[PDB]
RNA sequence: AAGCCAGAGGAAACUCUGGUGGAGGUCCGUAGCGGUCCUGACGUGCAAAUCGGUCGUCCGACCUGGGUAUAGGGGCGAAAG
RNA sequence: AGAUCUUGGUGGUAGUAGCAAAUAUUCAAACGAGAACUUUGAAGGCCGAAGUGGAGAAGGGUUCCAUGUGAACAGCAGUUGAACAUGGGUCAGUCGGUCCUGAGAGAUGGGCGAGCGCCGUUCCGAAGGGACGGGCGAUGGCCUCCGUUGCCCUCGGCCGAUCGAAAGGGAGUCGGGUUCAGAUCCCCGAAUCCGGAGUGGCGGAGAUGGGCGCCGCGAGGCGUCCAGUGCGGUAACGCGACCGAUCCCGGAGAAGCCGGCGGGAGCCCCGGGGAGAGUUCUCUUUUCUUUGUGAAGGGCAGGGCGCCCUGGAAUGGGUUCGCCCCGAGAGAGGGGCCCGUGCCUUGGAAAGCGUCGCGGUUCCGGCGGCGUCCGGUGAGCUCUCGCUGGCCCUUGAAAAUCCGGGGGAGAGGGUGUAAAUCUCGCGCCGGGCCGUACCCAUAUCCGCAGCAGGUCUCCAAGGUGAACAGCCUCUGGCAUGUUGGAACAAUGUAGGUAAGGGAAGUCGGCAAGCCGGAUCCGUAACUUCGGGAUAAGGAUUGGCUCUAAGGGCUGGGUCGGUCGCGGCCGGCGCCUAGCAGCCGACUUAGAACUGGUGCGGACCAGGGGAAUCCGACUGUUUAAUUAAAACAAAGCAUCGCGAAGGCCCG
């Protein structure tokens, strides 16, 4: 609720003690139930899979990009939006890629992000129409929709 | 409530430690013993008439043998 | 019979909302209350459970797709960009 | 006729306030309050849709007093996993575990040669 | 109410046992100047601090 | 309203007719909520804002109990200070 | 003597205004000094199941009940009272609180702060005080052997105290009786939940079989050896239990709104059989009332299944009101599971109820007779269960709590009337604390009051009718809303009618009036093609007697060739354009006759059209003079910002 991506319940093996540790990644576009997803930097270039961007060639896309190089994703993650991997330097360990908004951002090659468009599509195409839609859209947001000039 | 079928398990219903009592109630199609136990209270029904009087008097003794009559 | 001549599945809005936003809106109710041919089971039920999400009845698969469409133009796109990538990377 | 009254002091139409109409030995009818509907498990599975069978579709708490053969199925998983989705666990297993043991002799038959 | 607090009903248990008149004996006592309770309370005249 | 069935016409594209279906900040209209007009009643009142008839809406930005949060140059305001 | 002076008292007004919102009272009697108002009876009315009825939440707090009083109060009165006085009344393991978390509130660590303190709630903490497991031991002691205790090893993230719901989550109590006032709480009777049992309460299960030698006529006994943490079904799954820890996985709790169907109950309705009443001027085999079976078990219907097996489907088929379903296994046949609130049964008739009697214990859960029966209906209404859809840039709690599975660390006995163990049957003990009366509103609450205002819910009969509309009525309730009597002037307030004219009235058709339901026709400009539209306009409408149409259940044999006036196979025959009988709702269409042309006869119940301005619409707004053209809105456009950030609090 309050947002129009999707997302993906992931379940994943703790690697050090026998347990299931379950993810809420933001659903890229393209990806089902059932599905495997695989994380790491040896992981292919496929949709859905998290790979650090400098193992990444140079005009991939990318749905949850990591704005510092450890945090979970920060970038492109609103529906329909991603970014692009422009460019790398192996020395001093930096990629260059373009955000949703047009800029440019020079980000360390140790960031990862989800492969693909984060899903949920063109959603803002379809005409809101009513008040009431706009009232139901922004009750499950916050206080803030009728706007008084 | 309990309903017991046959007359053998009755007697050794009626024989448990903790029955307090044996009513009897005469229908006009049949006969009702009905034994007050801890838990719960068996009924056994009975068609005939020769076969309750003869369970009448085959019951244990040092029971209360109320008659609902 | 033919009940509209024009506006469809848009008819429950009545005069409303103004006629260039009923058409707009028209394509996109349409496909967004379409259902799809499953692409897994091969039936045609898989329709939209909420934005963005698309579940078939059949095989009980769900999809993130688009909002109003099962996938979108830029995904798919998306998706052969990457596998011409992915294909470049390797050899 | 009869009109009715709660027997509580609930006196709102809420979830747990549900009553049914019972006609008393002594010819009137009165409330009696129900048990809400318990539901049978789901399949561990987590796919297909049905609940269980073989189990006994009560509350939370009344399986505290249930025996045992109420609450499961005579089988791997049973009262916890459908049938169907055991089956084909089973069939998983057993054909992965034989697909470990095939690209291993592959690996093996090809490192034959330096 | 009829749910209530045992200790608003202590209260109200107070309330009712001090809410009575006077005895007659005491206008017969040395100096009395007391002719009445004035401390009495009716439930619909004024209503309780609670 | 979409969806669906049948009949008919078409080379096709498709069209026409009769049903079915039951959408909608849809219409009339109770309860509810509101408060247009009579500039009616009352105006030392039943009432420090009420009453009668007439009215607006009545599946939704709907009505409402209780629990919480926001406190004075502060709050909260589909906005009238 | 003044200050609209302060406090107190008192006049005229003035026996005046007034005691006029919601139809309504009358007769007789009783008590009593006293009766328009009290009580009883009779009559006439009202609320009319969306109540003036029956019960709760909040709030009140004794107003509840009985008795008595007649000072004051109940704006008349009172013999009455929610007044006054004196007593009395609220009984719980299973109804709630209590427990859980929600939005949130809030300590500690830390940080800030002159300071009282406040910030923060996982953030800058050495934040686990627990554990069946193993060892060291103290033998504490019935020192067999299991219970104690201290330390060590091992395991152990609710990662955060605590509070937060008498409508959310939350195990398990129902039937009858009983008081002046209490009852799901007392009594009687039927159950049930949780916890406990160390010395183990009883059974049952585990679990008590095969092999070899011998003895023994056989059966059966002896010794040895070996098994034995259950069993059945192809399956779904079933059986009464059915060893098992840390740990892991899952389920239930645990989910919106709306639509359409179907099952079940309660109520309603219809036809009979009783029992008691009412009518009887005439008729009426008549009209009215009444005509039970709790929880919890067992069995069986019925409903549901996205459960299984056989088999393999196009000349596609199955199927719904709609849908929808099928080589990823349709149709068909045979099964399995779940729910079972319905029926039968134990409860259970002994109780209850209705009638007819008989005894008395001033006031008996008295005693007795009889009965408590058979059927039919349905787009009926209300609950409930289920199935299947639709809508969402809306996706509709959490946690306590309980359970299943995976794994197999371990434990158990040497073949014994055996062991560990047991979610099976029965048995034994306990369930503390607080609330519980009553009102719940035209008189028990708030509004200064017995104030036409305000205040959250549950149940819901008959007729008419589309209807929870309005109008009339039954069950239940009441006395007309803080007085009565007599009159019937003006002026009023509320309601009607009015010849001829028809807005000439007026700022202005303000107010009133017209229209109105249903059926059949017929409907324009304009339009965003959806609408306008009930456009406009016209016809019909009663009563009575008929006539058609729209359904459901059964059964269709050609027969003794024979004996289970009847049954197995078969020589033995052609409804196959479907008949025969029975049962059953409403609804529609048509016709005749008919009345002083009256018929949606009350009730219910759009006046219409042609344009101009503004706002798109729906929505909102100055509680108490402005509901609008104002605000909002979708749509459009612009601006800031990539987080060391934009905007904002502090
Ligand atoms: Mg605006
Ligand atoms: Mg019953
Ligand atoms: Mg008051
Ligand atoms: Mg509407
Ligand atoms: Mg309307
Ligand atoms: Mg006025
Ligand atoms: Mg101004
Ligand atoms: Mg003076
Ligand atoms: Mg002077
Ligand atoms: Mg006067
Ligand atoms: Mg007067
Ligand atoms: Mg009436
Ligand atoms: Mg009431
Ligand atoms: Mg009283
Ligand atoms: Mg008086
Ligand atoms: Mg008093
Ligand atoms: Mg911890
Ligand atoms: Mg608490
Ligand atoms: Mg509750
Ligand atoms: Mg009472
Ligand atoms: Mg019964
Ligand atoms: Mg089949
Ligand atoms: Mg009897
Ligand atoms: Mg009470
Ligand atoms: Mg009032
Ligand atoms: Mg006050
Ligand atoms: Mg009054
Ligand atoms: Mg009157
Ligand atoms: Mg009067
Ligand atoms: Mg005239
Ligand atoms: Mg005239
Ligand atoms: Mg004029
Ligand atoms: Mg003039
Ligand atoms: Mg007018
Ligand atoms: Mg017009
Ligand atoms: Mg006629
Ligand atoms: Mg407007
Ligand atoms: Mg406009
Ligand atoms: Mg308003
Ligand atoms: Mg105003
Ligand atoms: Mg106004
Ligand atoms: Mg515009
Ligand atoms: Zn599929
Ligand atoms: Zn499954």
């Amino acid at each position: 609720p309050g947002r129009g991506a999707p997302l993906a319940k992931v379940v994943f093996r703790d690697p050090y003690r026998f347990k299931k540790r379950t993810e809420l990644f933001i659903a890229a576009e393209g990806i089902h139930t059932g599905q495997f997803v695989y994380c790491g930097k040896k992981a292919q270039l496929n949709i859905g899979n998290v790979l650090p961007v400098g193992t990444m060639p140079e005009g991939t896309i990318v749905c949850c990009l990591e704005e510092k190089p450890g945090d979970r994703g920060k970038l492109a993650r609103a529906s329909g939006n991603y970014a692009t991997v422009i460019s790398h330097n192996p020395e001093t360990k930096k990629t260059r890629v373009k955000l949703p908004s047009g800029s440019k951002k020079v980000i360390s090659s140790a960031n990862r992000a989800v492969v693909g468009v984060v899903a949920g599509g063109g959603r803002i195409d379809k005409p809101i129409l009513k008040a009431g839609r706009a009232y139901h859209k922004y009750k499950a947001k916050r206080n803030c929709w009728p706007r008084v000039r | 409530p309990r309903k017991i079928e046959e007359i053998k398990d009755f007697l050794l219903t009626a024989r448990r430690k903790d029955a307090k009592s044996v009513k009897i109630k005469k229908n006009k199609d049949n006969v009702k013993f009905k034994v007050r136990c801890s838990r719960y209270l068996y009924t056994l029904v009975i068609t005939d008439k020769e076969k309750a009087e003869k369970l009448k008097q085959s019951l244990p003794p040092g029971l209360a043998v109320k008659e609902l009559k | 019979a033919k009940r509209t001549k024009k506006v469809g599945i848009v008819g429950k809005y009545g005069t409303r909302y103004g006629a260039s936003l009923r058409k707009m809106v028209k394509k996109i109710e349409i496909s967004q209350h379409a259902k799809y041919t499953c692409s897994f089971c091969g039936k045609t039920k898989m329709k939209r459970r909420a934005v963005g999400i698309w579940h078939c009845g059949s095989c009980m698969k769900t999809v993130a797709g688009g909002a109003w469409t099962y996938n979108t133009t830029s995904a798919v796109t998306v998706k052969s960009a990457i596998r011409r990538l992915k294909e470049l990377k390797d050899q | 006729v009869q009109r009715l009254t709660y027997r509580r002091r609930l006196s709102y139409n809420t979830a747990s306030n549900k009553t049914r109409l019972s006609r008393t030995p002594g010819n009137r009818i009165v409330y009696l309050y129900t048990k809400k509907v318990g539901k049978a498990p789901k399949s561990a599975c987590g796919v297909c849709p049905g609940r269980l069978r073989g189990v006994r579709a009560v509350r939370p708490k009344v399986l505290m007093r249930l025996s045992k053969t109420k609450k499961h199925v005579s089988r791997a998983y049973g009262g916890s996993m459908c049938a169907k989705c055991v089956r084909d666990r089973i069939k998983r297993a057993f054909l992965i575990e034989e697909q470990k043991i095939v690209v291993k002799v592959l690996k093996a038959q090809a490192q034959s040669q330096k | 109410s009829s749910h209530k607090t045992f200790r608003i009903k202590r209260f109200l248990a107070k309330k009712q046992k001090q809410n009575r008149p006077i005895p007659q004996w005491i206008r017969m006592k040395t100096g009395n100047k007391i002719r009445y309770n004035s401390k009495r309370r009716h439930w619909r005249r004024t209503k309780l601090g609670l």
